[PDB]
């Protein structure tokens, strides 16, 4: 289009911003957007071509580091390696004044 | 409590985010805990600037561009959980910067350029967790300063022009989980280099210049995500994966595939998702026998002309079958695979569908048949698929195409038949 300035390479109104400066993230759902730290739920992810930031398949999780692993619990939750459970598995004991499980 | 530009929230958080500052605010609340300080022209940082602030757990320093930052301006405040420095002008590991932080859980070194990796680096950081270096200029997997940090369960040296991952460079992590290698230059793995993770699970190969099968992957015991792909692998051994038994994910899609071994696949029983695209010269079907349970299996761009009598007496698991561009001549009963939902044979030689080939899929809904031989399809069962709702037949010798149990298809394909062409 003609003058789109705002953070992004390439950005029509046409279906929203499409590849964004680097090294920058897109976002979806209306339609499309280009920041840096893809919010919670959805982890960084990148490529050389795409940017392309997802969602993670681990339940409950504020901030994932990739598909299957999680950095970040939800409140309720207790987090031991990359998944979250309700209660700390034993496994190994839970710790305390934060929610991890420590082994 | 507020100063002016920063955006004061909530509880303890701050943003100043977006925009946009250079050097610190005004305001110091002495209260405050995870500040974002991201996405602004920030030149340099000086020392100091973060001892006015205390208690603080997470810093968001991404989105600047910065140079160089001072060894002791991160004051050695001793309550910092996870540091964010992606998206800057970093040419190296800030190791002087980052000495004194032990409640450090997570890292952010992406995006940064980055070649130099000080021997001292990361070093008191034994609380460290998740680490992320990528679209870092990193020509070696940076051995000695990674061996500080008993504690991490997720690494990620992606992004990189890493080229050959030495023997026992991984020896010191015996808490990783998660080790992201994808996209490098990397030509050879040294037999022992994955020696020292037992912990991993999850292996990223993917999109690097790899010529023999990553045996390395013996001495990871709990290994469960793997994959290695748009490598040049031009053979799967047998016993490959002997030693990893709790494999619920393989993607070797887009390898110069040539000879598989028999005994690789077998035995699994953990198996979920298998991938294999782009192998031109493999000429049978793996043997699978001792792996009963998959949910998706992929063959694609390969020469098998024929599929196992048997296959779908124990693949009672899978929800989704494409062995779409083969060469596969004929097909075989799919029933006992009832729990089938998308099922792709397009571009293979097949000319026939029979009534009990199909019978009994109560969950078949995607089925591709297009760019096929088939002519008749016979004693017309599609009768048995109340689920069936994408059909495509495109492109055969058909002349005609039956309808029975067709009720409540969205999509059906029947163009390019009967062609003749010829």
């Amino acid at each position: 289009s003609q003058a789109c300035a705002k953070g992004c390479e390439l950005c029509s109104e046409v279906n929203g911003c499409l590849k964004c400066s680097p090294k920058l993230f897109i976002l979806l759902e209306q339609v499309g957007v280009c920041l840096p730290s893809c919010p919670p739920g959805y982890f960084d992810a990148r490529n050389p071509d795409m940017n392309k930031c997802i969602k993670c398949k681990i339940e409950h999780c504020e901030a994932c580091f990739s598909h299957n692993f999680c950095t970040k619990c939800k409140e309720g939750l207790y987090l031991h390696k990359g998944r979250c459970y309700p209660a700390c598995p034993e496994g190994s004991s839970a710790a305390n004044g934060t929610m991890e499980c420590s082994s | 409590p507020c100063p002016a530009p920063c955006a004061c929230d909530l509880d303890g958080g701050a943003d100043c985010s977006g925009k946009g500052l250079v050097t610190v605010p005004d305001g110091l609340s002495v209260f405050t805990h995870s500040l974002d300080l991201s996405m602004n022209n920030i030149t340099k940082l000086p020392e100091g600037a973060f001892k006015g602030f205390p208690y603080l757990e997470e810093l968001r320093l991404a989105g600047n561009d910065l140079s160089i930052i001072h060894p002791m301006a991160l004051s050695g405040l001793k309550e910092l959980k996870v540091l964010t420095l992606q998206n800057n002008q970093l040419k190296t590991v800030p190791s002087e910067s980052l000495k004194g932080l032990v409640s450090l859980q997570s890292l952010r070194l992406d995006a940064n350029h980055i070649v130099t990796v000080p021997e001292d680096s990361f070093e008191g950081l034994v609380q460290l967790r998740h680490l992320w270096l990528d679209d870092n200029s990193l020509t070696e997997v940076p051995i000695r300063p990674l061996s500080n940090l008993p504690s991490l369960q997720a690494l990620t040296l992606a992004l990189n022009k890493i080229s050959h991952i030495p023997d026992y460079a991984f020896s010191n992590l015996s808490s990783l989980v998660v080790l992201h290698l994808h996209n490098n230059k990397i030509r050879t793995l040294g037999p022992h280099s994955f020696h020292g993770l037992d912990n991993l699970e999850a292996l990223d190969l993917n999109y690097n210049n790899l010529i023999d099968f990553p045996d390395s992957i013996r001495s990871l015991p709990n290994l469960k995500e793997l994959g290695f792909h748009s490598n040049s692998i031009t053979i799967i051994p047998d016993g490959a994966f002997v030693k990893n038994p709790l494999l619920r994910t393989i993607h070797l899609y887009d390898n110069p595939l040539s000879f598989v071994g028999n005994s690789a696949f077998q035995n699994l029983s953990d198996l979920h998702f298998l991938i294999i695209r782009g192998a031109s010269n493999v000429q049978w079907f793996p043997n699978l026998t001792g792996t009963n349970n998959l949910e998706s299996l992929t063959l694609t761009g390969t020469k098998i002309r024929s599929i196992p009598i048997k296959f779908c007496q124990e693949q009672k698991m899978l929800r989704t079958l494409d062995l779409s561009y083969n060469e596969i001549s004929a097909l075989v009963g799919f029933e006992g695979c009832s729990s089938l939902e998308e099922v792709y044979l397009q571009n293979n030689q097949i000319q026939e569908v029979q009534n009990e080939t199909f019978q009994g899929l109560a969950a078949l809904r995607m089925l591709d048949l297009s760019r096929n031989r088939i002519h008749t399809i016979h004693k017309e069962a599609f009768v048995t698929l109340k689920a069936l709702t994408n059909l495509d037949l495109s492109f055969n010798d058909l002349t005609a195409f039956p309808t029975a149990g067709l009720h409540g298809l969205n999509q059906l394909k029947l163009t390019g038949n009967p062609n003749f062409k010829e």
